[PDB]
């Protein structure tokens, strides 16, 4: 099945430079254009470019000359997109996309998130959530975790490695002091709750921080 | 270049109800339109192209249309899964540009703000910072109200509020509300407590624990 | 630098930009580092310059309509980044069209204009329709009294810098009250003006001897 | 081509008589063939129509030549049509030639 693989997430600082990748497989590499579009959360979908592998021609949008630079790997089947004399303004996620054949777009990667900034990487602290001191108020039990003052974007968050996942509740990520943070809730049968095992999973790749928090009744 | 314009940021429905949007291109770009998905936190999403014909995997339900330089997507019979922001694409000619972007929401039944509160933990407590949390789950419409109370006192200092994306099942706003403060002042008093006012209930539904 | 390759632009060789010579001295060791092309009558084109004996290069806008011009490649590479042929213009699709290509040179000056185009071989069937949308491009390149049309061809050649596909070099003589006229469905790597043309004692020899004072 | 010396490959292109014998024999309509090296190519479009009969055949077929000299590569790419080398023929330089003559060889 045709499948476009970007890279890990990015943090840069001002003025240095960003090489971002795209993978594809599933399809003869050469057949098709590659396209890079830019997301930036407050200005939609831009359109940066598009490069055809085989003989290397690049195609730029005319607002993105000298800003980036595409190449292409025929052995590795790779495409690969350069950022150059990173700002702030060039803060988004980059997405790599394949046509249908020569035009509209069919297969979209998983996305490239690029953060520009001359602060310091923080790793977060994770905190369990249990239920307040006292007893069942009802059929149901909410837990939750707290993942606090960390930088940057993103940290993903799961209860028990996903096996829980309807009546999550992950809260948006608010920033206070140049610093993220966010909470997550989880709701489980009274039957579920203390008696099985309960654990929130918050990693933080910028960080290299991995985490599994159990939440003890108190 | 070429500019596609989605005037509608926002649009209202009710699920099994019709909708429509709407994108204008500024010049002619023939029927080569195409209408894009994304959902929260996925990629986007391949719905239609030559601006009136069904991508494959795609439900019947979406269907686009163009007159002269008017595109529309229509969905008729919206599930609760279409809750989603949708983009318009001219592939005719270079640049590609695209739609402001126009992001779905659901009306619903009014539904009650299940309330809880949490206390600070002990690793926290043990690095000196204290966090009261408070979740306001699965409640519409989005409009409410959170008050923090301490010993009965009413306390705005130090509160963070975070709201999600209307939810996909059940189509229900929820909101996490977050109370810092020092460890020292955290054992300083001794009742905390989270008002949650809405149009659910006349009187504030209230949620509290002692120390 | 070979004389043709002068001539096309190979970036290695646009020190002899609208150079000129009684001798042109083309050396053994010469070689070519742009996209891989050929020239059907190579030898001809090779004499009519070496005898006008001038590369003066005079550029002409070409109205083209609705195509990405100055394609270029990683197999003639311009420096860091990706190049082409210096006088040559490679057009290609923009979005999901390639739009029939008609326009006119007339010329009005008091001597002949020699005109250097040429067509676009792909590799891969994929590889026609990715640049030019239409299956089958063809170009038609005329003058009043005299016309060449070429179906490019896809199809695999051996790999040459890369590249599977090739370029077909051909020129066109525009003497002066006559006008050139270019028409393309796509394949055609266009003319970026026209070499002044010159008669007189000048001429092309290959050599390895060294010139000395 | 790994070989001392060049090689001369003869090869060819069936034209059929009508659209029914080049499907019967070719699927495709319209067939092809280009035969190449790396400073030299030849495309031919193979078409169909009707010639003088000549021992039983309207049909006729075209042949072509491609040298390769040492170092280069041989390709040949087509979707039918083509009458295929079986290898190549030897090249030398010297004296030979040929000449037209119905003069009886003699001791
Ligand atoms: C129709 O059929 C032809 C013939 O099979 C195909 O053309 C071949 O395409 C392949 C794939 O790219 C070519 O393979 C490449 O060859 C390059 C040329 O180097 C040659 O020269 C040196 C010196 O003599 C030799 O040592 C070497 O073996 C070659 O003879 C290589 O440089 C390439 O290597 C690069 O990529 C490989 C990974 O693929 C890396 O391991 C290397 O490090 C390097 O970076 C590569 O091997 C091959 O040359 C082509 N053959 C010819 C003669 O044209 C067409 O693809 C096919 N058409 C289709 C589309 O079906
Ligand atoms: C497009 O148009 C052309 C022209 O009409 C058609 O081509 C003709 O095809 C027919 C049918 O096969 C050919 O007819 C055959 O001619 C053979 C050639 O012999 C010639 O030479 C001797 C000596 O000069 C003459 O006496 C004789 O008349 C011929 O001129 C004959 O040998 C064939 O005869 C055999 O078959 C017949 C039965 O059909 C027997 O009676 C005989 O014994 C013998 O076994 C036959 O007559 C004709 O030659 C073609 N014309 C030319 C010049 O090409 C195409 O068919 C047509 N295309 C289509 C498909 O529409
Ligand atoms: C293109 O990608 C290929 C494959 O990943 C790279 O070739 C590799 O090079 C490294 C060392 O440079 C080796 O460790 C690998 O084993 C090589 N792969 C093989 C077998 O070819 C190549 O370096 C890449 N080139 C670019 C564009 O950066
Ligand atoms: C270029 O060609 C177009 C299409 O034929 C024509 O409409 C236009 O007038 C031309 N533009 C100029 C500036 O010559």
């Amino acid at each position: 099945q045709v499948q476009l693989q970007q890279s890990g997430t990015e943090l840069k600082k001002p003025g240095a430079s960003v090489k971002i990748s795209c993978k594809a497989t599933g399809y003869t590499f050469s057949s098709y254009w590659i396209e890079w579009i830019k997301q930036r959360p407050g200005h939609g979908l831009e359109w940066i470019g598009e490069i055809l592998p085989e003989i290397g021609m690049t195609n730029y949008n005319e607002n993105f000359k000298g800003k980036a630079t595409f190449t292409a790997n025929t052995s590795s089947n790779t495409v690969y997109m350069q950022l150059s004399s990173l700002t702030s303004e060039d803060s988004a996620v980059y997405y790599c996309a394949r046509p249908y054949d020569y035009s509209w777009f069919a297969y979209w990667g998983q996305g490239t998130l690029v953060t520009v900034s001359a602060a310091k990487t923080t790793a977060p602290s994770v905190y369990p959530l249990a239920p307040v001191c006292g007893d069942t108020t009802g059929s149901s039990v909410t837990l939750g975790c707290l993942v606090k003052g960390y930088f940057p974007e993103p940290v993903t968050l799961t209860w028990n490695s996903g096996s829980l996942s309807s009546g999550v509740h992950t809260f948006p990520a608010v920033l206070q002091s140049d610093l993220y943070t966010l909470s997550s809730s989880v709701t489980v049968t009274s039957s579920t709750w203390p008696s099985q095992s309960i654990t929130c999973n918050v990693a933080h790749p910028a960080s290299s921080t991995k985490v599994d928090k159990k939440i003890e009744p108190r | 270049d070429i500019v596609m314009t989605q005037s509608q940021k926002f649009m209202s429905t009710s699920v099994g109800d019709r909708v429509s949007v709407t994108c204008k291109a500024s010049q002619n770009v023939d029927t080569n339109v195409a209408w894009y998905q994304e959902k929260p936190g996925q990629s986007p999403k391949t719905l239609i192209y030559s601006a009136s014909n069904r991508y494959s995997g795609v439900p019947d339900r979406f269907t686009g249309s163009a007159s002269g330089t008017d595109f529309t997507l229509t969905i008729t019979n919206v599930q609760s899964e279409d809750l989603a922001e949708y983009f318009c694409q001219q592939y005719n000619s270079y640049p590609y540009t695209f739609g402001g972007g126009t992001k779905l929401e659901i009306k619903r039944a009014d539904a009650a703000p299940t309330v809880s509160i949490f206390p600070p933990s002990s690793e926290q407590l043990t690095s000196g910072g204290a966090s009261v949390v408070c979740f306001l789950n699965n409640f519409y419409p989005k409009d409410i109200n959170v008050k923090w109370k301490i010993d009965g006192s009413e306390r705005q200092n130090g509160v963070l509020n975070s709201w999600t994306d209307q939810d996909s099942k059940d189509s229900t706003y929820s909101m996490s509300s977050t109370l810092t403060l020092t460890k020292d002042e955290y054992e300083r008093h001794n009742s905390y407590t989270c008002e949650a006012t809405h149009k659910t209930s006349t009187s504030p539904i209230v949620k509290s624990f002692n120390r | 630098c070979t004389l043709i390759d002068a001539l096309l632009g190979d970036p290695h060789c646009d020190g002899f930009q609208n150079e000129k010579w009684d001798l042109f001295v083309e050396r053994s060791k010469a070689f070519s580092n742009c996209y891989p092309y050929d020239v059907p009558d190579y030898a001809s084109l090779r004499s009519l310059v070496a005898s006008s004996g001038t590369l003066e290069f005079i550029n002409e806008g070409f109205n083209w309509t609705g195509v990405t011009q100055n394609g270029g490649s990683s197999a003639c590479k311009r420096g860091p980044d990706s190049g082409f042929f210096s006088r040559l213009n490679w057009l290609y699709k923009s979005g999901s069209t390639y739009p029939v290509q008609n326009v006119t040179m007339p010329n009005n000056d008091n001597s002949d204009k020699l005109y250097i185009w040429g067509v676009h071989h792909p590799s891969t069937d994929k590889e026609q329709t990715n640049l030019y949308v239409q299956a089958s491009g063809k170009v038609t390149v005329s003058t009043k009294r005299s016309q060449q049309t070429i179906i490019p061809n896809v199809g695999s050649r051996p790999w040459v810098r890369g590249l599977s596909s090739r370029i077909s070099i051909y020129w066109t003589i525009v003497k002066p009250g006559d006008i050139l006229v270019i028409n393309s469905n796509g394949n055609l790597i266009a003319p970026r003006g026209y070499f002044k043309m010159r008669t007189g004692k000048s001429s092309i020899m290959r050599s390895d001897a060294p010139i000395g004072t």
